[PDB]
RNA sequence: AGCGAGA
């Protein structure tokens, strides 16, 4: 930049000399034009004419280029800065940690805390003065480890994982020392970061001020953020391994050892047990399987609603009362992990059911209990997943025995279409579509055959159908037939692939296959770029939507349909009710058959309320929303509705705008597509 | 310096009067630093007489060199003896022989 | 019933297939209808891939 | 019989097919091109074998096109001839050591002629030190190893395209004549029925205007072009009569602002197109125009410049295409089918190899040199000039230097392991000078093209923001003399599949029909079946016309590169995971021991030998004497030769380059035999990893989400460990104040801290050191510094030397430690070739032996990567019924949905290999074993095998082998038929309720070690123009709290912590010391100030004549 | 959304957003004054955001023990 | 400034 200034000064001085000496109009005019061009280049080089070039034939960074673009001063140095007192390392799963904890290697902690540890070891007189203490730490003298354990204690730390797609990308944990160089993360928060242990690098930041430490300890604590700010579904829920372990634990297998049998005339039922403890002690022996139907006399787990209402009815104090439960021992061992007050569930623990349980638990019980229960659940899940006996082997991947007959049956139709085309019956496009349809049908048929061929206890069906991970399309591709493969333009190859990966794809089938995978990988990058830009836009527009008032008392509101009247006469719950009317404040009192009010104005409209409205037979309800909010600045608490994350009404300072925008942007990328747009471009167009 | 009294921020066109009011001098030579002794030139693009002393608390020639001479200007070289960091604060200005038009508005 | 020639239409029924520009619907039906339109469309595109975002 | 080389480990293979052709010389892509550039006798003979009409080297070509040259008047001329190379000025190892570039002098015989009188003055001119290629195929530049990767670029010529016009829904056609450094005319057709030139990207024309500019008449235009209606249309719409008028309009439009004249218009067009000065199509370009338009198919090629014949034929082709004709016949030219062209089709994507790149750079330097010469000729006194004083060589040497250094296609060699170095060669990058950049590159260049089959690997590709632009050559691919990529195919006539192999380019394959390799043959050279799989022109894998398929694929695995060709059971892996596995085969670190895989591929050997990290006997003989450092072998005729090993030399990426002999003192060794292996080689086979006993159980959540748990045995027995060498450099420069000095003369140095240091200020050799320890003791002259009275009083309290010379000594960077392998003292005092200014440059080599630990990244060969969650004691490990503890435990949940069960198959096969088997052929062979090759019904324990990529172990064969798994030591088969065994829990002790898949997997230690990733920062250097401390672990990384992190922070409503971060952690220059003081002394953290970046913004806006003021209120 | 953002009454935020040169030229010609009320602005100049723990009801809470606590002393 | 690479 300095050189540009030199150019300006040279030309100005030469102009001054030219006016002084007395020069022809032509020369002095040209010099004036040159001065104009120099000032132009200085303020903005390259805007008019070719940019002034420097050594190496590159434009000079003009005084304005400092300000614009990604690398301008605004979006590299002002709003985004590098910061001291920070670290970074690879992450390794640690299941032994509590939800509010994270491992932190000794060297990294020592360095990060070097000021504090210096202070403590000077206070402890292990060193005479500050500089002697600094020498003490720089050589890691043996005495400086105990003091380090003293200082780190009760000092929260934030763990970011770039990119921070949403609010839960950065959470505060209580750090704990670990031996070797690797931040030991808690598994249950993996989803919140979307951080999966194959070489992700998670940065660490250290709050200092009392306000910052309070903020990290209170607002940001990992155990304080369970429910998503977007849709409120639990994000610390067990998954992958834990969910499989629990599914194995709580499922029931008829005909197992130690089952219940009510046979009489020769012996008693021989299926009942005095207490759950007895059941575990029997399971230790090779007598009772953990997945057998039995009858246990429970005296410490609350019965479900109907049994409570029958045996006790009014005020059943379960901690002492006893009741006969006909379930599996595994389900009992599960139900001990839930709080005392939660009723007995007695259901197979699909991931869906786990999510429902955690949602209800968070709605009712205080958050700390939710954290403790989730952690116990993780422990049991890992243990029983280890015992679950889920492993993959070629022998466990069973191809369908009817595959060849279906292949012949559908290849016959394919040959028929080939013959019809060879006689000119139809053009290339028509026969391509005909083959596409025939082979898609074949696809569905072999998929059905494979599904019905598998038993239920197979490792692959067990993992997929428990909700743990993966979808049946992947299973069908694994055994059976992969299917139609995408043309690199995007169309469907009418070949198609007819081979299972277990059977092993042929050379040409593989070559055809590569098109789709390469295109998918390419499509990921541009789409995440556009998603990031969209999020930037939405954030800026909503950078000033924050709560200001509790209530504006505005009569205005919107109407939401809820259930639609059936033609036969019935209320079927509208499918998309969980994202429309939930977590909303009623604008007007509900009315039933011109009767009393089921739920009057100003109620959160949580699950019982919607159930009551559906039962009573009302569909349209007027709810308050941000749209019809009377308050000029920002919005009010009531009109906005319930905070999805906190589970209660919003505070008077929440920046709901940023939360909104980030929640819109977060499902980017995972928002895929299959001319009117229908993907992320369509969203962009709408906004 | 600066305080929390930032209640309002204003931007506007800067007239030549304002520009020469900001400036602590008027650079009139295209000389950065001496090739040999590696020091700023007089009236150059790094002139110590304008933007302050390179190393804090002494004038160019060195007549005054310590803190008690704070806010004093040495007669020999004219350097105001103060903190060096002010070099990030003080501006110059070039008095153009002929008027020029700012590109942004063109 | 499929919309066909000779049929009495509404003030908002999409005549043809495909989307409609939000300026037009605003000018026809005021702010509320365009609001409901925009929210419905964005929610649809998100729901089409199975991601749940509260309205 | 693999044969291949004399020394051969008997790795039996599961291959059914027999390769007709051995895998070519994988490094040929570079060495052959460079030999062509030189004009070496080897290249001369090779070209003679296949086109002896015109053997001319790249240099020779440049000189020929350059020579002769004349001035403006033509009174004298200068010419070049006879390029030649002297012996290299130094051997490879020395050139590597002392930084000097492994180069040889280049000589050209000049010849200066004076036309007025008649003389010829000739003498060699010494163009400069050309950089040469070592035998391994890499250049040595400034001591480092550099490789010129091949570039993929669109070939020149005539390309026709058609697009619909949504405005009218009509198919409009356009053509691009793409030259090498030319003009870019285009005959574009718009929706309006008028064909029009767009000459040099300038505002369109009617074609008839141009035609009349060449000298055509309206009747002639009707004669040649009248058949189409658009041509008549544009004729009438032209409203432009007269050749003078046409040339006037064109000249007015081409170079406006200059005075139109009827003399400098013909020259304009003729120079612009029909002169080689500005419009060289090159040889490939002119060949393609001739073939596509069929003008000079019979004639050899020369004079790349065009002819009006060319352009008029182009317009004719375009108009016929718009009409919808199938074929056109030019008068005097073969008929060619009228069709639109592609762009990505490898008949248009050509390879600029090393030879072409260096030749282009030479040509650029030669153009500059000729410009300098031509300029000075006006001022050259006649008869007082000779070539030697006439030729200035500096621009040429400068151009070659600035090429080999900082040119994009001259990349720093990547010797992570022999495979990584090998795969960096054969790497085709689509980006660079004259190529598509990542940003401007679309999404359609990145995808596979059906023409890629056999010429470029669809699998191997970077996963980052580069996928598609960079790929790898197929194994059998061979580069066309014109720069295209040829592939081998067996020709079959009358269904007789002979061994006659022919190399076909993309276009030639497109014309013909090619079968598939694994199409069974009846052993008579004929197809044992009807319905033989086939590919066709448009890239569609379609149903087949049985018989009369003109060609076939030399073998399976023809479409895969060297890296991905080493993945056993590749056909069972999805493209994504195979891509990753190929990528990760290039990140494995060389282990201390290295063990060949039990389960591999035939390529484990060829890759090792062609990687050129392995010593091969040049000629047969008997090993006379072998030692750890050298091997002296007595050849069969008197002479003896000594190969000196390379011991613990540092590679370009800090890895070890150790070589050790494998031949005893009595062995006789034939030529082409391996005599000393390398980093990742074991008895000649590439061994990147280790064979470990593996289980597939989810174990207590420690192997959660592709996290890996290891036996401590792997640490104790030291089966996973890497040597890492890092060099630290320090120079005694000269300053105005004085000069630095490298010696024990240091200020304020403790006795101990100076103990390690030798008298010369160099740490003692082979000494253990730690972060911060003085590697080399250096002190810089302090000049003059104003001291502090408090320091003066202190110095008096101690009554010691105040001292002046400032202390700046080479110290171990933070987080490093190890042994001092070597110290090199290159000094100006020793008269070393130090760069101007440094008086003594010392390099210290520090090596550390890194063992496996949490955070390190392992992975198999099927994209099954992961960091190590934990390393359990061997006792609490699942151990088989026999008491053998497993080594690793991967997670089951990762297998199905990642769709890479190849690993599982490998696992099974690995166990079968480790245990050894014996097929019970008591009553004939079992049906499933009928097709198994002989010598596979039996295999001793720990017998290595190979499954070729697309022709290997069929799952039925795996089942059968897994059934017969002869017992380990006593009578007990630990793994059942299914491949799963019963495993005892190490911790509880009870056996696991269900059997668990157990086997042997070949996994690797990837070069992403945690020690190089861990980093921390409390306070350190800060950037210059702004604060916000310096980023990067290299300096002292301050972790970027970017924008999305600010958003997340706001969303929590967490405001004070945000302000703290962005103000006093990052920028605020006054608060920062204050918070440090508060922390040290235990006071409340002060109030944040204004970040120092806002003020720089204020000053910059003010500097733009924008009066910005902060009003108080 | 873009237009709505660029129509805010804060030039320091619009400039931070996009198309810097034009927005600054416009704001300069209008002698526009930014009141520093949004979030991006408060971030840029490094004072406390007016959201969450930064608004004027929590930012200035007065905290003291109870008279019973003073009695405990 | 340029290269290559991880997530
Ligand atoms: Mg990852
Ligand atoms: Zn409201
Ligand atoms: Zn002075």
């Amino acid at each position: 930049l300095n050189d540009l200034y030199r150019r300006v000064i040279n030309r100005n001085n030469r102009l001054k000399r030219l006016i002084d000496l007395g020069a022809p109009e032509i020369i002095v005019n040209n010099e004036k034009r040159m001065l104009q061009e120099s000032v132009d280049a200085l303020f903005d080089n390259g805007r008019r004419g070719r940019p002034v070039t420097g050594p190496g034939n590159r434009p000079l960074k003009s005084l304005s280029d400092l300000l614009k673009g990604k690398q301008g001063r605004f979006r590299q140095n002002l709003l985004g800065k590098r910061v001291d007192y920070s670290g970074r390392s690879v992450i390794v799963v640690g299941p032994q940690l509590k939800l509010h904890q994270c491992g932190l290697p000794k060297l990294m902690a020592l360095e990060l805390f070097k000021p504090f540890v210096m202070k403590r070891l000077v206070d402890l007189n292990h060193a005479q003065n500050i500089k002697s203490a600094k020498r003490m730490v720089e050589r890691q003298r043996p005495q400086v480890w105990d003091v380090l354990e003293e200082v780190i204690a009760e000092h929260p730390v934030l763990l970011n994982r770039a990119p921070t797609l949403h609010r839960l990308g950065i959470q505060a944990f209580e750090p704990m020392l670990v031996e070797g160089k690797a931040i030991q993360l808690h598994p249950l928060v993996c989803e919140a970061f979307n951080a999966d242990f194959d070489g992700d690098q998670m940065a660490v930041h250290l709050p200092l001020s009392a306000e910052a430490q309070a903020e990290a300890r209170i607002l940001m604590l990992s155990s304080n953020n369970i429910l998503s700010p977007a849709s409120g579904r639990p994000l610390a829920m067990p998954r992958l391994d834990m969910v499989t372990g629990l599914y194995y634990l709580t499922t029931e297998v008829p005909g197992d050892t130690g089952e219940y049998q009510p046979a009489s005339g020769d012996h008693p039922e021989t299926g009942v047990y005095s207490s759950p403890a007895e059941a575990i002690m029997a399971a230790d022996r090779g007598v009772l399987s953990v997945r057998a139907k039995i009858k246990v006399r429970l005296t410490q787990l609350r019965p479900p609603v109907e049994i409570e209402a029958e045996l006790f009815g009014h005020s059943g104090w379960q901690p002492g009362d006893a009741w006969m439960a006909e379930t599996t021992l595994g389900r009992v061992m599960f139900n001990e992990l839930l709080p005392l007050g939660y009723p007995f569930v007695n259901k197979q623990m699909h991931k869906k059911v786990q999510a429902a349980i955690i949602n209800d638990l968070a709605e009712r019980y205080p958050m700390i209990v939710v954290a403790q229960t989730v952690d116990k659940l993780k422990d049991a899940g890992f243990y029983w997943a280890t015992r679950s006996g889920v492993t993959v082997s070629m022998a466990d991947v069973l191809v369908p025995p009817r595959k060849k007959e279906i292949l012949d049956h559908y290849e016959e139709r394919a040959d028929k279409v080939e013959k019809q085309f060879q006689r000119g019956a139809l053009n290339h496009d028509e026969r391509n579509e005909a083959l596409v349809e025939i082979w898609k049908e074949a696809t569905d048929e072999v998929g059905q055959a494979l599904r019905e061929h598998y038993p239920d206890d197979n490792p692959i069906i067990t993992i997929v159908d428990s909700g743990a991970t993966g979808n049946f399309t992947q299973t069908r591709t694994l055994a059976g037939m992969k299917g139609l493969v995408t043309n690199p333009k995007g169309e469907f190859i009418p070949r198609p692939v007819k081979s299972s990966f277990r059977e092993g794809l042929t050379v040409l089938e593989y070559f055809i296959n590569t098109h789709g995978a390469r295109k998918g990988l390419a499509d990921t990058a541009l789409r995440t770029a556009d998603s990031g830009y969209l999020t930037r836009r939405l954030v800026d527009v909503s950078q000033d939507v924050i709560v200001r008032e509790h209530d504006c008392q505005t009569e205005r509101g919107i109407v939401v349909e809820l259930a639609e009247r059936a033609p036969d006469g019935t209320l079927i719950r509208d499918p998309y009710i969980e994202t429309s009317a939930y977590a909303r404040t009623l604008g007007t009192d509900a009315v039933d058959e011109a009767g009393n009010v089921i739920v009057e104005r100003g109620q959160d409209l949580g699950d019982p309320e919607i159930d009551a409205l559906l039962a009573a037979g009302i569909t349209q309800v007027k709810v308050r929303s941000v749209l019809t909010c009377a308050t000029s600045t920002g919005v009010c608490a009531t009109c906005y509705g319930r905070s999805m994350a906190t589970g209660k009404l919003v505070d008077i300072g929440e920046a709901v705008g940023i939360v909104a925008a980030q929640s819109i942007g977060e499902p980017g990328t995972q928002l895929t597509m299959r001319d009117i747009t229908g993907g992320l471009p369509r969203v962009q167009e709408l906004f | 310096l600066d305080v929390n009294f930032f209640d309002e921020l204003r931007i506007g066109l800067a007239t030549a009067e304002d520009i020469r009011q900001w400036s602590y001098g008027e650079v009139k030579k295209p000389e950065t630093i001496n090739y040999r002794t590696l020091k700023p030139e007089k009236d150059g693009l790094f002139c110590e007489k304008i933007f302050g002393p390179t190393r804090d608390w002494e004038c160019y020639c060195g007549k005054y060199k310590r803190v008690r001479f704070k806010g004093i200007i040495c007669e020999r070289c004219g350097v105001e003896v103060t903190r060096a960091k002010v070099r990030r604060e003080r501006m110059g200005h070039i008095e153009l022989a002929a008027p020029v038009t700012h590109i942004w508005y063109f | 019933r499929v919309l066909s020639d000779g049929d009495h239409v509404e003030v908002g029924q999409q005549l043809m297939e495909g989307s409609a520009d939000p300026h037009e619907v605003l000018r026809v039906q005021g702010p509320r209808e365009v609001q409901i339109h925009l929210v419905r469309e964005v929610q649809e595109v998100y729901r089409a891939q199975g991601v749940s975002i509260h309205d | 019989s693999n044969n291949s080389v004399p020394g051969a480990p008997n790795r039996v293979s599961f291959a059914k097919l027999r390769e007709p052709l051995e895998v070519p010389g994988l490094l040929d892509v570079q060495t052959d091109s460079f030999e062509w550039l030189i004009g070496s006798p080897r290249w001369r003979e090779s070209a003679a074998e296949r086109g002896d009409v015109n053997p001319v080297g790249g240099l020779e070509e440049v000189l020929y096109e350059l020579s002769p040259i004349e001035d403006f008047s033509g009174s004298m001329s200068l010419s070049f001839s006879d390029p030649r190379f002297d012996d290299v000025k130094a051997p490879v190892d020395e050139c590597k050591d002392k930084d000097m570039t492994y180069a040889a002098p280049l000589f050209v015989t000049a010849e200066f002629i004076n036309n007025n009188t008649g003389e010829i003055k000739s003498q060699t001119v010494f163009m400069g030190d050309f950089p040469m290629m070592t035998e391994k195929g890499t250049f040595i530049i400034n001591g480092t190893e550099r490789v010129v990767v091949s570039q993929l670029v669109r070939s020149p010529g005539v390309y026709f395209d058609e697009t619909i016009d949504k405005s009218t829904d009509k198919t409009l056609h356009s053509v691009k004549v793409i030259p090498s450094r030319g003009a870019w005319l285009e005959f574009d057709v718009d929706k309006r029925d008028t064909v029009g030139v767009r000459i040099d990207r300038k505002r369109r024309q009617p074609v008839t205007v141009l035609l009349k500019a060449l000298g055509w008449t309206s009747e002639q235009i009707v004669e040649r072009f009248g058949f189409s209606e658009i041509m008549r249309s544009t004729l009438e719409k032209d409203n432009t009569v007269g050749t003078d008028e046409a040339l006037l309009d064109i000249y007015r439009k081409l170079r406006p602002g200059e005075p139109p004249t009827k003399e400098s218009a013909q020259t304009l067009l003729e120079n612009l197109f029909f002169k080689e000065k500005r419009y060289d199509l090159a040889r490939v370009g002119r060949y393609k125009v001739n073939k596509k338009l069929g003008l000079h198919v019979g004639e050899p090629i020369t004079s790349s410049t065009l002819t009006e014949e060319d352009v008029v034929a182009t317009i004719e082709y375009l108009v016929r295409l718009h009409e919808g004709q199938t074929t056109m016949t030019v008068p005097g030219g073969v008929e060619v089918p009228v069709e639109t062209d592609d762009i990505d089709h490898f008949g248009n994507r050509r390879l600029r190899t090393v030879g072409e790149l260096i030749q282009n750079q030479i040509r650029v330097g030669m153009s500059r040199m000729e410009r300098v010469v031509r300029e000075r000729m006006t001022t050259q006194d006649v008869e007082a000039i000779t070539p030697q004083t006439l030729i200035n060589i500096r621009p040429v040497v400068a151009a070659i230097k600035e090429f080999f250094g900082t040119s994009q296609l001259s990349q720093f060699m990547d010797q992570n392991n022999p495979l990584s170095g090998l795969t960096h060669k054969r790497r085709l990058s689509a980006l660079g000078p004259g190529g598509l950049s990542r940003e401007r590159a679309g999404l359609e260049v990145r995808d596979v093209h059906p023409s890629h089959y056999g010429r470029m690997c669809p699998i191997e590709t970077p996963e980052g923001p580069n996928i598609g632009l960079i790929g790898s050559l197929s194994v059998y691919a061979r580069v066309n003399p014109f720069g295209f990529i040829e592939t081998p195919y067996r020709k079959v006539v009358d269904g007789v599949v002979s061994d006659e192999i022919v190399y076909l380019t993309a276009d030639e394959e497109d014309r013909h029909v090619v079968a598939q390799a694994n199409s069974p043959i009846d052993a008579d050279g004929r197809f044992v079946e009807p319905r033989v799989l086939v590919r066709r022109k448009a890239g569609e894998v379609e149903y087949v016309p049985s018989s009369e398929v003109d060609y076939m694929d030399v073998s399976p695995r023809q479409m895969v590169s060297v890296a991905t060709a080493m993945i056993p059971f590749l056909e069972h892996d999805d493209a994504n995971r195979a891509l990753m596995g190929a990528n990760m085969q290039r990140q494995a670190v060389p282990l201390v021991r290295s063990e060949a895989p039990l389960v591999g591929t035939g390529m484990e050997l060829r890759a090792a030998i062609d990687a050129g990290d392995v010593v091969v006997a040049e000629e047969s003989g008997v090993i006379e004497e072998v030692s750890a450092d050298y091997i002296t072998v007595m050849h069969d005729n008197g002479t003896r030769r000594t190969y000196r090993m390379r011991k613990f030399a540092r590679s370009n990426h800090g890895t070890c380059a150790n070589q050790c002999p494998i031949v005893d003192a009595g062995d006789r060794v034939e030529a082409g035999q391996v005599i000393a292996d390398g980093p990742c080689t074991d008895d000649g086979e590439m061994a990147l990893g280790k064979n470990l006993l593996v289980a597939i159980m989810p174990w207590e959540g420690h192997n959660y989400e592709d996290a890996i748990i290891l036996s401590n045995r792997l640490v104790e027995e030291d089966v996973l460990t890497s040597i890492h060498i890092e060099e630290h450099e320090i120079d005694a420069r000269d300053t105005k104040l004085g000069a630095e000095e490298i010696t024990r003369d240091i200020p304020n140095i403790s006795d101990e801290v100076l103990a390690d240091l030798d008298e010369r200020g160099i740490v003692r050799i082979g000494a253990e050191v730690r972060d911060g320890d003085i590697l080399v003791g250096k002190v810089t002259p302090k000049g003059e510094t104003e001291l502090t009275p408090e320091e003066r009083l202190l110095r008096a309290i101690f009554g010691e030397k105040a001292r002046e010379v400032r202390d700046t000594s080479l110290k171990v960077p933070h987080g490093e430690s190890g042994k001092v392998i070597g110290i090199r003292v290159f000094s100006r005092e020793d008269e070393d070739e130090l760069p101007a200014g440094v008086n003594e440059l010392v390099r210290v080599y520090v090596a550390q032996k890194r063992k496996i630990s949490d955070g390190d990244k392992l992975a198999g060969r099927h994209g099954n990567k992961g960091v190590i969650g934990k390393i359990l004691p061997v006792e609490d490990m699942p151990f088989l019924a026999d008491g053998t503890p497993v080594d690793i435990i991967l997670n089951t949940h990762g297998v199905p949905r990642r769709m890479n069960i190849g690993q599982i198959l490998e696992t099974h096969l690995g166990w079968c290999a480790h245990s050894g088997w014996k097929v019970d052929a008591a009553k004939g062979v079992p049906d499933w074993a009928a097709r198994l090759p002989d010598e596979l019904l039996e295999a001793q324990p720990n017998a290595i095998v190979s499954t070729p990529v697309f022709d290997g172990a069929q799952e039925a064969e795996l089942q059968g082998l897994l059934s017969c798994t002869l017992p380990n030591r006593d009578g007990d088969v630990l793994v059942d038929a299914d491949g799963k065994a019963m495993l005892f829990d190490g911790r509880s002790g009870e056996p696991f309720p269900y059997p668990v898949t157990v086997g042997y997997m070949y996994i690797m230690k990837l070069h992403h070690l945690v020690d190089d990733k861990i980093h921390a920062r409390s306070t350190g250097p800060y950037s210059m123009i702004t604060q916000q401390p310096l980023g990067g672990k290299a300096q002292f990384g301050g972790q970027r709290f970017g924008e999305m992190e600010c958003w997340a922070m706001q969303a929590y409503g967490a405001a004070y912590t945000l302000q703290e971060l962005l103000t006093i952690k990052s920028d605020d220059t006054v608060g920062r010391v204050k918070v440090y003081e508060a922390i040290v002394k235990g006071e409340n953290i002060p109030e944040p100030g204004i970040p120092e970046s806002f003020k720089v913004l204020l000053k910059e806006l003010q500097s733009l004549c924008l009066n910005v003021e902060v009003l108080s209120s | 959304i873009t237009k709505a953002s660029l129509a805010t009454d804060s030039w320091l935020s619009a400039a931070s957003f996009q198309e810097t040169t034009r927005v600054l030229t416009d704001a300069a010609i209008n002698c526009r004054s930014d009141k520093l009320n949004g979030l991006k602005e408060n971030v840029i100049i490094g004072k406390l955001i007016p959201a969450g723990t930064g608004i004027n009801r929590y930012r200035n809470i007065a905290v003291q023990p109870t008279e019973e606590a003073r009695a405990a002393a």
